[PDB]
């Protein structure tokens, strides 16, 4: 195995990284944690071989240069591993946001309103690696911060009762409602089964895709000697990075769309059921 | 000769596939094929999917559902082998990049499949017999399936 | 009612009538060069081309 279609592969490797389960592997070590490049990064059966670059086998015994293809993705990696963590554990929630618009009346019947755009108990983070991010419970849990007493929503968030109506039910990622700058773990929806956390380090747009797609850049040039034309279609291609990446405005989209449809039409979500 | 099936009746559902991530192989009425590759000479298993998809029953483990290829490497006739002891090896050879994407046409309620070319390096002298060797087909997901 | 867009899937058989100026890989050539075709295709493509 030498690469084939390499902008592509390389594409495909960063979207593990991106969604943080990437197998960095050189030889006998797990991780490429320090930045000893790595030899076994299973692209579908691809092996990736930062040392390289390129697959299986290094392109020199200069240690240096090969470290330096690692050196290279060293946006590949901070991007992994960052992501990892967000989706695991990141930047408490320090206080929320909206007050509070929700309500939990366990009296009998459960009475838990959901209002406009409510407040963000929820933390879930963890377990990015293919489960559900608390236990086996976030599934569960989110019904009720949902559609019953939803713990996610707030200011500039989750365009639920208008346009994607219930959570429970409908497929995308819930925003987290925090004082604390930008730490917007978007918890699954229940219906997708496993619900994973995405952190978005700038919360309105996609952001990391341009920003991880770009360190291919990187890739075919030390690979396949220089990049060509790479961004100049991969700025377009891929979800705009707009700024820092690290628990930050961006503002904008969900600042207009989430912010108001989160309520706007219906507003409102009800639950009484003993359940909740 | 070189592909028979396990037989209905056993049930190994729920096996680790990945890092503390789950798949319901859940072995029992016909389950796809039995590929065997006990020294039948040297091949390249060129796996062809397309249109077969079929989403999980009504699982929300859709999406990081993959077509795979599973080669099977045990000392264990296929006809003892009744729960996880048994295995040995279950090692994951063909799935590339092993999570998903919704490749089937899914737009008018259609479960097609895109066009995967798998790969599976049949080379009887990596394992050279006597663990003898076996493979399987299936839709593998590290995101954990609801066995019942 | 039908929210799917359309899924209308069989065959679509490309008859190349025009015989004339064979391509190289969406390039209309009216050049073959094998030695450069080398390692610049994928399964994948061959099929599809």
């Amino acid at each position: 195995m030498p690469l084939h279609m390499i902008p592509q592969v390389a594409h495909a490797m960063v979207r593990a990284a991106a969604a943080g389960r990437l197998t960095l592997y050189t030889r006998t070590r797990t991780e490429t944690t320090n930045f000893d490049h790595a030899e076994y990064v299973t692209c579908g059966r691809y092996t990736i071989c930062a040392f390289c670059l390129t697959t299986l086998a290094p392109h020199a015994n200069v240690k240096t240069i090969q470290d330096s293809h690692a050196c290279s993705r060293q946006p590949n990696e901070a991007i992994r591993s960052l992501v990892e963590v967000s989706d695991k554990a990141q930047t408490a929630l320090v206080g929320s946001r909206t007050v509070d618009y929700h309500e939990l009346d366990v009296k009998a019947g459960f009475v838990a309103p959901t209002a406009d755009e409510t407040i963000a108990p929820s933390k879930d983070i963890v377990e990015l690696p293919f489960r559900t991010c608390d236990l086996d419970d976030s599934s569960a849990t989110a019904c009720v911060r949902n559609h019953c007493q939803a713990g996610h929503d707030g200011v500039i968030h989750l365009p639920i009762l208008s346009g994607d109506f219930k959570l429970p039910n409908e497929h995308p990622t819930k925003p987290l409602d925090d004082t604390h700058p930008h730490d917007k773990v978007l918890t699954r929806c229940p219906k997708t089964g496993l619900l994973l956390v995405h952190d978005t380090h700038a919360h309105a747009t996609a952001v990391v895709a341009t920003a991880a797609t770009r360190a291919i850049l990187m890739h075919d040039l030390l690979t396949s000697a220089n990049a060509d034309d790479g961004h100049q279609a991969r700025s377009a291609c891929y979800g705009p990075a707009f700024n820092n990446l690290t628990f930050a405005c961006h503002s904008t989209c969900a600042s207009d769309m989430a912010h108001f449809d989160c309520g706007q039409i219906v507003g409102l979500d009800l639950h009484v059921e003993p359940s909740d | 000769k070189w592909i028979a099936e396990f037989n209905n009746s056993s049930l190994i559902r729920k096996t680790l596939t990945y890092s503390g991530a789950t798949y319901t192989v859940q072995l029992g009425p016909g389950p796809t094929r039995v590929i065997d590759m006990n020294a039948m000479i040297d091949s390249v298993l060129t796996l062809d999917v397309s249109g077969t998809i079929l989403p999980y029953d009504t699982n929300p483990d859709l999406s990081t559902s993959v077509p795979a290829f599973v080669l099977i490497q045990t000392s264990v006739p296929i006809q003892q082998v009744t729960t996880a002891a048994n295995i040995t090896a279950i090692t994951v050879v063909s799935a590339a990049g092993a999570s998903a994407i919704n490749l089937a046409i899914n737009v008018r309620g259609q479960p097609r499949f895109n066009m995967l070319h798998l790969q599976a390096t049949f080379e009887r002298e990596t394992i050279t017999g006597i663990p003898y060797i076996y493979g399987l087909g299936t839709f593998l997901i590290p995101s954990p399936t609801s066995s019942s | 009612n039908f929210s799917n867009p359309t899924l209308m899937d069989g065959l679509l058989t490309v008859t190349p009538v025009l015989l004339r100026e064979t391509t190289y890989k969406g390039e209309v050539v009216d050049a073959i060069v094998p030695a450069t075709v080398m390692a610049n295709q994928t399964s994948e493509e061959v099929a599809s081309a």
